[PDB]
């Protein structure tokens, strides 16, 4: 009965870790999406037809 | 002869204004401070060609 007990809080532990690693993940997804935009800003400048303007 | 020399004179005078007038939304081309510009064609940095205004 201890080990049943223990193994219902096991997988609510186990859900509750999956649920930190999902929001961590979605977060570092929105990171690699500006870094993305970032990384076409970039070759954008680095075009010889811009002026220190642009 | 005198006349002849004053047309090229007003010709010679045109050619300096389009040397010194003619840009790119405000960026030289002919008047030599276009010097060598890298314009990148590439996904990657680093694969950039050179083009030369004189």
């Amino acid at each position: 009965n201890v080990q049943s007990r223990g193994l219902d809080v096991a997988v609510r532990n186990a859900n509750d870790g999956i649920s930190i690693a999902q929001t961590a993940e979605g977060a570092m997804n929105e990171t690699t999406n500006i870094l993305q935009r970032m990384r076409d800003l970039s070759l954008q400048s680095a075009n010889g037809s811009n002026s220190k303007s642009e | 002869r005198v006349a002849i020399q004053e047309e090229i004179t007003a010709l010679n005078d045109e050619l300096n204004r389009i040397a010194e007038t003619t840009s790119f939304g405000g960026n030289k081309l002919l008047n030599g401070t276009f010097s060598t510009k890298s314009f990148q064609i590439g996904a990657d940095n680093g694969e950039a060609v050179m083009l030369t205004l004189k």
